[PDB]
């Protein structure tokens, strides 16, 4: 299945565009599930968002390994 | 840049463990 990651990312998208605003993603990442570190968050959103706009694409992160 | 695949893996198992954990406790 591909819903192993993608279907779990939608559950955060409140825009339905395909890209969430880093700020929101950061607050949920170190809140829901387990507890990571500010380091493991910022760096995670850094390796993904290369543009710097703020709207990071989640499927671009999911289909990354496939790329 | 250094380990994007590693980061990808992080969320991979993160969502996986959470999805099945939510139905466990």
């Amino acid at each position: 299945s591909e819903e192993e990651i993608r279907e779990a990312f939608r559950v955060f998208d409140k825009d339905g565009n395909g890209y969430i605003s880093a700020a929101e993603l950061r607050h949920v990442m170190t809140n829901l599930g387990e507890k990571l570190t500010d380091e493991e968050v910022d760096e995670m959103i850094r390796e993904a968002d290369i543009d710097g706009d703020g709207q990071v694409n989640y499927e671009e992160f999911v289909q990354m390994m496939t790329a | 840049t250094v380990g994007k695949f590693y980061a990808t893996f992080l969320i991979q198992e993160y969502f996986r463990k959470f999805k099945k954990r939510k139905e466990q406790g």
